[PDB]
């Protein structure tokens, strides 16, 4: 009684930027949360009469 | 009491007032923090139809 | 500690898209944490102070 | 020959203690370059490799229960074994030099002499692995007397799992195994378990979601009760499984052993005797690691479970009522 | 070797408000559920058993806390909590706070209890986050048993209200107290409360008849210091039981018995994990300890 | 009929399959670098954390991701009828007679 | 990787007699109340609690057993004492250097129980030094927990022939307490004719105890009405003696009963710690004619 046909799965790789859900995004490297606290973007809204 | 636009912040992301619970046999009261996926819209108009 | 607010001159910097849409109400109901109204005798780059 | 020999002074000079770090100060500092499991976060990269983390995984905990070596007679211990029992040293009196008494769970069932249908399952089993229950009794004339002022509890010092029985015609070497996780012989780098029969063990844990915490302990106990049955007195032993801590179970115990209590107390109306009012002790027998799964198992049918990772704590038999 | 690192992610932003109440107290004992590197915020607090909305007890809590594990704060990032752990043999750095303050030295004997004198002292509410955080607190053994004396003593004199400067009041030579009862479960403690008579009137059953002549002849004219409660007055009960003659044998078998279901009484009064303390600064109130979940 | 009538509230859930637009370039991404935290070491266990820490933003300044609920696709509600019991909910409180 | 060695220093040597009393042992059991490795002699013994002028207690040594730190002797160089940490979960190696003299097992409980004995049994004075120090009575648990039974029934019945003479025989309490039997084996022990002081606080409270314990179970009995009432309470009026349920509450007032029951358990939570939390250890080898004892510590 042999063996026939002795089978797997074989699983891809889809990483992020390979996707296009990141035109929600603006990908920056960055090196070191293990310091960063916060963020900090500042804006001036000049409002004309 | 707030001024509204801070209850359009907090309708998208935060927890309901104390919501029921999915895949049981009763309606239970949520306490794993992180899995359900509820929006509630019964909070904003504060009416039942 | 925080990160919070002040009124110091940076050269801000020049974006495109207009910002003006609903800003006679929207940090007047807070669509924003901390915002900050200048009327006309303080809507100055105010004096550096350290 | 000695490319024989040449393997000894690998594995034993591999194979030691760490020593006691120290370093003279004319070196200067350089100890610190001597310090290396006491890192925790190591290199991660892109894609790392065994070549990336074969530091990582060089340094290794410190870890090696020690055992007790015994010298059975061929007749309270069974030749055959599923060598992952539990087991007991009985002791009365030091009579031989080494000639040790052991006690496995399913002989103990039947030293007692209870109901049959109270533990339904072993009970057919464990009449083939010994006599009429009086093979035993001969080396004990006290197992009437030891039961009546309560003085069994007191007498068994328990030991944990097995690791190797080499049989023989009347004697049997047992190593066997405390402190933790014995390694195996027949298997190399195995860990020889505990195993506990399906009908002597009772869960505390169980329950419908209706909640509790995890942690990393759960703790096997010992019960030992003493009843009364047929007007002649008999133990019972049960086990439990509970990572609940030493105040909440001895609250839960007796809602199991609740009709034991009151078939006995009830008859002390008439009379009283102050050797047998009591009644139970609780040991511990060591920790279970948290949600490891014990993999049911079946002998000629007896069904036993295991549990792998267990580590041996014993401790003393501490009176309940 | 091994490594414990818990930090908890967090939903929202804090405010000013609350991270002062959390940047005072960066040294602490917390306990939580789930044993690994990341936690919702909804199992740090010891909340999940007593918030405001329920009538907790302090039995139950108290056996809810030698459940878990316990751990202890590092930072407070505004989003990020970062906490340790506490093994079950691991020297760490604890670092009291706590507000009713109480005295250690090196080579003391502590424990860990719920809050039981002012849960709003206790207590921090997080409006930014919903769940609010329930501390519990540490104390000296000494101090750690005596607490639980006169709870297990109230709910008895509640029972029978079926004033208060008798059953309160918790003694230590220096400062009394107030405990925290208005709004408790009177069921679980009942079931402690159960079991002393299961106890108490069994160890009744077999009371040593010298011992109880010693009484006979130590509160009439042979007094002590530790004897006071007496005031001098022999009870009606003693008169009833000593007309009996003596014999050694028979308390023989007597004390034994009473000798193992005190070794029982311990099942009854157990605290949480217990810590003990070999070093102990004074000025930076930092300190050392060993702990053992039992 | 008894001296009195009464509303009844219930409640309900509906699955649904959502529309989820998100405008162009509206989150600054901050990608941090993974590391490897070994724990849970016991003598057949080796157990591995590998984490990796991300700062996210909201670049823009009103709102920038709109859900809508779309198509229907079942009830778990059962819409049933049955009703809450206090009994259960309150089982200290009870009446004086114990018969 | 670790390591662990506490060396205790002296001001001065030590007499040649001295020596031999400590070459007696070389591997015993010592309290220790320090951590750290340099260290004055005057915590190694049990002279820090128990000296001559003081008291001597039974109690106040037991609170500080547990809290204490143990640790074994290795040489005794005639100027510094070499000792061996006791970590918590380790193995090391004992010789059962004790006196009066009691026979060892593998598989045996062990409690490290304080003296009550005779002083030359127990300890050593230190002549040189001034300073008395004191070994701790290493006994199995099963007998520790069986040799002070009989002696605090001792000392009971001591202090009822003191002030009552025909009411105890000193035959009939002689026979049956000095003669501990165990094993099989006997052991007469050390009477204390010679005037008992180390085991008066126990019986200062276990009489005090027994009297207020009968009389406490019976407003604990009239004061549980529910249908959570648990069912075992029902059996146990079978168990109550019938002398006992006959007490009124006239004679006590409310204001008295609140320093009965704050005060009652309050014995029993410093009683219950003091029979059960020995520093305690197991021996798993042992040979008679090395006297080998082989400890492994359980910190408790």
């Amino acid at each position: 009684e042999a063996l026939l046909g002795v089978y797997t799965n074989v699983v891809e790789f889809v990483k992020f930027l390979e996707t296009a859900l990141a035109a929600a995004c603006v990908n920056t490297e960055f090196k070191d949360l293990r310091r960063m606290i916060d963020g900090k973007i500042q804006f001036k809204i000049s409002m004309p009469t | 009491n707030r001024g509204l636009y801070t209850l359009v912040n907090e309708y998208s992301a935060r927890l309901a007032g104390a919501p029921a619970t999915s895949t049981t046999d009763l309606q239970y009261v949520v306490v794993n923090g992180t899995d359900v996926f509820l929006d509630q819209p019964c909070h904003m108009l504060q009416e039942a139809y | 500690m925080e990160a919070t607010l002040e009124q110091r001159p940076f050269p801000y910097l020049a974006t495109e898209a207009n910002l003006l849409t609903q800003i006679k109400e929207s940090a007047a109901d807070g669509l924003f944490k901390s915002f900050q109204l200048l009327l006309g005798k303080d809507a100055r780059e105010g004096s550096v102070r350290f | 020959q000695a490319e024989n020999a040449a393997r000894l002074g690998r594995q034993v000079l591999g194979l030691l203690p760490p020593p006691t770090h120290r370093v003279s100060l004319t070196r200067g500092p350089e100890f610190a370059r001597g310090v290396r499991d006491l890192l925790s976060k190591y290199a991660a990269s892109t894609r790392p490799t065994v070549g990336s983390l074969h530091e990582a995984l060089r340094q290794a905990p410190f870890r090696q229960p020690t055992y007790g070596d015994f010298l059975v007679y061929s007749q309270t211990f069974s030749p055959q074994e599923p060598l992952g029992t539990f087991l007991f040293s009985f002791k009365q009196e030091d009579n031989g030099s080494s000639m040790d008494m052991l006690l496995t769970p399913t002989s103990l069932f039947m030293l007692s002499g209870m109901e049959a249908a109270k533990a339904p399952q072993t009970h057919k089993v464990a009449g083939v692995w010994y006599g009429s229950g009086s093979g035993l009794a001969d080396f004990i004339p006290n197992l009437s007397e030891l039961m009546d002022t309560g003085e069994f509890h007191t007498l068994l010092t328990p030991v944990g799992p097995m690791v190797q029985s080499v049989h023989s015609t009347f004697v049997t070497k047992v190593t066997s195994a405390m402190k933790g996780v014995g390694l195996a012989r027949d298997e190399p780098r195995a860990h020889v378990g505990l195993t506990l029969p399906c009908d002597m063990l009772v869960d505390l844990d169980e329950s419908c979601p209706m909640r509790e915490p995890a942690g990393l302990n759960v703790t096997i106990y010992a019960s030992l009760v003493y009843l009364r049955v047929n007007q002649r007195p008999s133990m019972a032993l049960t086990f439990f499984q509970s990572g609940k801590g030493f105040a909440e179970v001895v609250a839960m115990i007796k809602d199991h052993f609740t009709d034991v209590i009151r078939t006995k107390y009830i008859q002390l109306r008439h009379e009283l005797y102050i050797n047998r009012l009591v009644f139970g002790a609780v040991c511990t027998l060591g920790t279970v690691p948290f949600d490891s799964h014990p993999v049911h198992q079946s002998l000629n049918s007896l069904p036993v479970l295991v549990f792998a990772n267990f580590e041996a704590a014993c401790g003393p038999w501490t009176v309940f009522l | 070797a091994l490594d414990k690192s818990i930090v908890v992610n967090l939903t929202s932003r804090l405010f000013a408000d609350e991270l002062a109440a959390l940047q005072s107290k960066i040294g602490s004992v917390l306990p939580l559920g789930d044993c690994h590197r990341l936690q919702n915020i909804q199992a740090l607090g010891l909340g999940c058993v007593c918030s405001r909305e329920t009538s907790p007890d302090y039995i139950q809590i108290m056996q809810y806390l030698s459940k878990c594990t316990l751990a202890v704060l590092e930072e407070v990032r505004p989003d990020s909590l970062r906490l340790t752990r506490m093994d079950p043999s691991d020297n760490l750095q604890i670092k009291n706070v706590y507000a009713p303050f109480f005295q250690w030295d090196s080579n003391t004997q502590l424990a860990v209890l719920p809050p039981l004198f002012s849960r709003k002292d206790s207590t921090i509410v997080l409006e930014s986050n919903g769940f609010d955080i329930v501390f519990p607190m540490v104390v000296p053994q000494q101090l750690g048993h005596a607490i639980l004396q006169q709870l297990l003593v109230y709910h008895i004199y509640s029972k029978i209200s079926a004033l208060d400067l008798y059953t309160t009041n918790v003694s230590f030579m220096g400062r009394t107290y107030r405990l925290d009862v208005d709004n408790t479960d009177p069921r679980t403690a009942l079931r402690v409360l159960d079991d002393l008579s299961m106890y108490l009137c069994i160890l009744s059953a077999l009371v040593p008849r010298g011992c109880l002549r010693l009484l006979t002849a130590l509160v009439r004219h042979d007094r002590h210091p530790l004897t006071e409660v007496f005031e001098g007055v022999v009870p009606d009960e003693v008169t009833r039981i000593d007309l009996d003659q003596l014999s050694v044998p028979d308390d023989i078998t007597r004390m034994r018995v009473m000798f193992s279901y005190l070794q029982s009484l311990s099942s009854i009064f157990n605290l949480g994990p217990r810590l003990h303390v070999y070093a102990y600064s004074a000025e930076t109130l930092a300190a050392s300890c060993w702990y053992s979940p039992r | 009929h008894p001296g009195f009538a009464m509303t009844v509230v219930r409640t309900d859930e509906v699955l649904a399959e959502h529309i989820l637009y998100c405008s162009r370039a509206s989150t600054s991404m901050f990608v941090g670098l993974p590391s490897v935290v070994r724990r849970e070491v016991r003598s057949d266990a080796v157990t591995f954390e590998i984490t990796h820490e991300i700062a996210s933003l909201h670049t823009a300044l009103g709102y920038s991701s709109v859900i809508a609920p779309a198509h229907v696709a079942a009830i778990t509600t059962d819409m049933g009828v049955h009703c809450q019991d206090l009994f259960m909910i309150f089982p200290g409180d009870a009446y004086q007679d114990r018969q």
